[PDB]
C-alpha cells in the first residue's frame, strides 16, 4: 500500500510532469518497444514507426489515464474500474507486461526530472506503478 | 539442451508412454481455463464459457494435438531445440502475434498434465528434467522474435 | 478475487489432502530444490538432500499455513498476518519465487489427486496459491 | 548477448562517461531502498532505515563501487561474460548465497542511474542496447548456481 509519504511523493513528481505527460506517455512506449520487442505483439495494428501519431496518440492516452489515477490516488480500484474491465476482457494483455512498461516509465521520467527523480520518489514511483498495474489486472481470472 | 544423458533418458521414456491426443487436448484446455486471458487467439473456436466448454470443444482439442505433434518432434531434436522451431518462431512472431510468454504458461500447464497423468511416475527427478525442456522449447519459440 | 465457487473447489481439494498435507508439503519444497536450484539460496542452513528431517519438517509447517489458509480462506489477511510479517521482515524471500513453490504444489496435488485435479479445481488451486502469495508480500515495501 | 556492432559502440561510447564511483553507490544504495527485501546480505553495513542512511553509509558506498568496478570488466569482455564471471558466478552461489533474482533488479536500477545522469542522451536505443548488457551479466553471474 501507498503511504502518505508515497502520496505525497508521487503527487509531487506527476505534477512537475505537468503538460509534458503526453509526450512522455508516448516515448515510455518507444523504449518498450525497443527493449522488449515481445510487447510488439499486442500492437500488430499499429505504425510502430519513430514519430508513429498512433504512438504519440496513444502514449497520451497512457499519460491521461495516469494522471487520472493520481488525481484519485486515494480510490484508484474504482477511478480505474472501467480500464481494469477493457484490459481483462478485451485487450487480454499477460500481467508480465504491466512491469515491463512501468520500467519504462521510471526511465523516462529519471531521463526528465534528474532533480526530483531522488531515492525516495524512485521508491514511491516504482511502488505507484506497481498498484496501477494490480488494478488493471485485478479482473483477469 | 543442458540435459545430461541420464536427464535425457528420462525425458525420453515418459514421453514414449503418452498419448499426443489427449495430453495435446488437455494442456490447451487447461491453459485456456486457469488463465483465461490465453483465449484471446482462439475467439474462432467458439464457445469457451466454461471449462466444459473448453474441455470439450473440439477445436481445442484438435489444436492441441498440433502443438503437442510439434512439440513431440522437437523432442528429437533435443540438441538444437533452436533450429527446430526456427520457422515456428518466426510464424508466431510475425503472423500469429503470440507473446512468448503464453509459451512458458503452457509449458507449466505441461508438467501439471503429465503429473495428473502419471502419479507416482512423476518424480521430482523427472520434473526437473522436464521443467528444463519446457524451458528450452519456450526459449526456442521465442528466438526468432523481433 | 475468490469466487464462492473457487472457495468451495480449494477447501474440497484440501479436504481430500487430509493427514498427508505434511508429506505433500516436503515432496513440494523438494521439487522446487531440484526444478528451481536458485531457490536453494534460501535454506543454506537446511541439509537438502532427499528425506532430510529439515526439510521434512519444514514441509508440514508450511502444508499447515495453508490449512490455516483454507480455512480462514474469507480471511487471509488477517489469518496469515504474522508470516505475512516475517516474511516481508525476517525472511525477506525475493517475490518471484513463490511462484515457483506455487507451481511444485500444484504438481504435487496433481500427482496424488488425479480424480480430483479437475480442469475448474485447478484453476481455483491456482488462484488461491496466488491469493497466498500476494498476503505474504503485501508488507514488503 | 546479441549486441549488433552499432549495439556495442553505443555501450561503450557511453560507457566511457560515467564516473564508476559514483554511480556505482547510487545504484546499489538505491536499489537498498526500492527493493528494501534485498537489505537481507548486508546486516553488517550498519544503518539503512532511510534513504539518506542507505544512500550516505560509506559501506554501501565502497560496496558499490566495488560492484560497479567487476561490471566495468565485463563490459571490455562482452564476448566471453560467462568466462568473465565464472569465479564471482560461484562465490555468490556457494558462500555469499545471492538469489540470482538480485541481479536482475540491480540492471534495472542500474539503466535508471544512466537514465537519470545523462538525460537525453539516454535515448530508446541506447536504452536498449543497455537492457540486452545487464542481462548478459545477470544470466553470466547465474551460470554457474546449482
Ligand atoms: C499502467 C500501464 C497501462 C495503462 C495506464 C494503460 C492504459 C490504457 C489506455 C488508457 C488505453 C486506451 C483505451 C481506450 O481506447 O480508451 C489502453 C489501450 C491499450 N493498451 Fe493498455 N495500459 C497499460 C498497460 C498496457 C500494457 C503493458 C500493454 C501491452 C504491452 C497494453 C496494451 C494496450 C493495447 C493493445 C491497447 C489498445 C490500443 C488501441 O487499439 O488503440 N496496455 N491502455
Ligand atoms: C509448445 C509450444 C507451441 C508449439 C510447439 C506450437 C506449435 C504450433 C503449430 C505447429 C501450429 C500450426 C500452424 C501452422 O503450421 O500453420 C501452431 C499454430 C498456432 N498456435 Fe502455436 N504452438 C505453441 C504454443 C502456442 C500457444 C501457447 C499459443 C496461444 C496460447 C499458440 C497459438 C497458436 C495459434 C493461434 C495458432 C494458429 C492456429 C490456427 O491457424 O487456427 N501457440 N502452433
Ligand atoms: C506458499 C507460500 C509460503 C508459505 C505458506 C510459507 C510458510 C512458511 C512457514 C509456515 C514458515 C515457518 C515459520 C516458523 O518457523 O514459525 C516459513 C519459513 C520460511 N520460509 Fe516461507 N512460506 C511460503 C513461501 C516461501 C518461499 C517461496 C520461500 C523461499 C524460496 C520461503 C522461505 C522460507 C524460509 C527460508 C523459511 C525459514 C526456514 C527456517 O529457517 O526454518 N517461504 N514459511
Ligand atoms: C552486477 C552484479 C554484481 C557484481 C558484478 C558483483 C560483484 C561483486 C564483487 C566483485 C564482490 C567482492 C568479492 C569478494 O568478496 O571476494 C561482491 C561481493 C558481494 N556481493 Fe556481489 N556483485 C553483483 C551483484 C550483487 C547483488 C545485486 C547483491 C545483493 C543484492 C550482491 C551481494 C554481494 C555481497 C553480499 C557480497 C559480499 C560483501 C561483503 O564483503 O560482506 N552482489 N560482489
Amino acid at each position: 500500500v501507498l503511504s502518505p509519504a508515497d502520496k505525497t511523493n508521487v503527487k509531487a513528481a506527476w505534477g512537475k510532469v505537468g503538460a509534458h505527460a503526453g509526450e512522455y506517455g508516448a516515448e515510455a512506449l518507444e523504449r518498450m518497444f525497443l527493449s522488449f520487442p515481445t510487447t510488439k505483439t499486442y500492437f500488430p495494428h499499429f505504425d510502430l514507426s519513430h514519430g508513429s501519431a498512433q504512438v504519440k496518440g496513444h502514449g497520451k492516452k497512457v499519460a491521461d489515464a495516469l494522471t487520472n489515477a493520481v488525481a484519485h490516488v486515494d480510490d484508484m480500484p474504482n477511478a480505474l474500474s472501467a480500464l481494469s474491465d477493457l484490459h481483462a476482457h478485451k485487450l487480454r494483455v499477460d500481467p508480465v507486461n504491466f512491469k515491463l512498461l512501468s520500467h519504462c516509465l521510471l526511465v523516462t521520467l529519471a531521463a526528465h526530472l534528474p532533480a526530483e527523480f531522488t531515492p525516495a520518489v524512485h521508491a514511491s514511483l516504482d511502488k505507484f506503478l506497481a498498484s496501477v498495474s494490480t488494478v488493471l489486472t485485478s479482473k483477469y481470472r | 539442451m543442458h540435459l545430461t544423458p541420464e536427464e535425457k533418458s528420462a525425458v525420453t521414456a515418459l514421453w514414449g508412454k503418452v498419448n499426443v491426443d489427449e495430453v495435446g487436448g488437455e494442456a490447451l484446455g487447461r491453459l485456456l481455463v486457469v488463465f483465461p486471458w490465453t483465449q484471446r487467439f482462439f475467439e474462432s473456436f467458439g464457445d469457451l464459457s466454461t471449462p466444459d466448454a473448453v474441455m470439450g470443444n473440439p477445436k481445442v482439442k484438435a489444436h492441441g494435438k498440433k502443438v503437442l505433434g510439434a512439440f513431440s518432434d522437437g523432442l528429437a531434436h533435443l540438441d538444437n531445440l533452436k533450429g527446430t522451431f526456427a520457422t515456428l518462431s518466426e510464424l508466431h512472431c510475425d503472423k500469429l502475434h503470440v507473446d512468448p510468454e503464453n509459451f512458458r504458461l503452457l509449458g507449466n500447464v505441461l508438467v501439471c498434465v503429465l503429473a495428473h497423468h502419471f502419479g507416482k511416475e512423476f518424480t521430482p527427478p523427472v520434473q526437473a528434467a522436464y521443467q528444463k525442456v519446457v524451458a528450452g522449447v519456450a526459449n526456442a519459440l521465442a528466438h526468432k522474435y523481433h
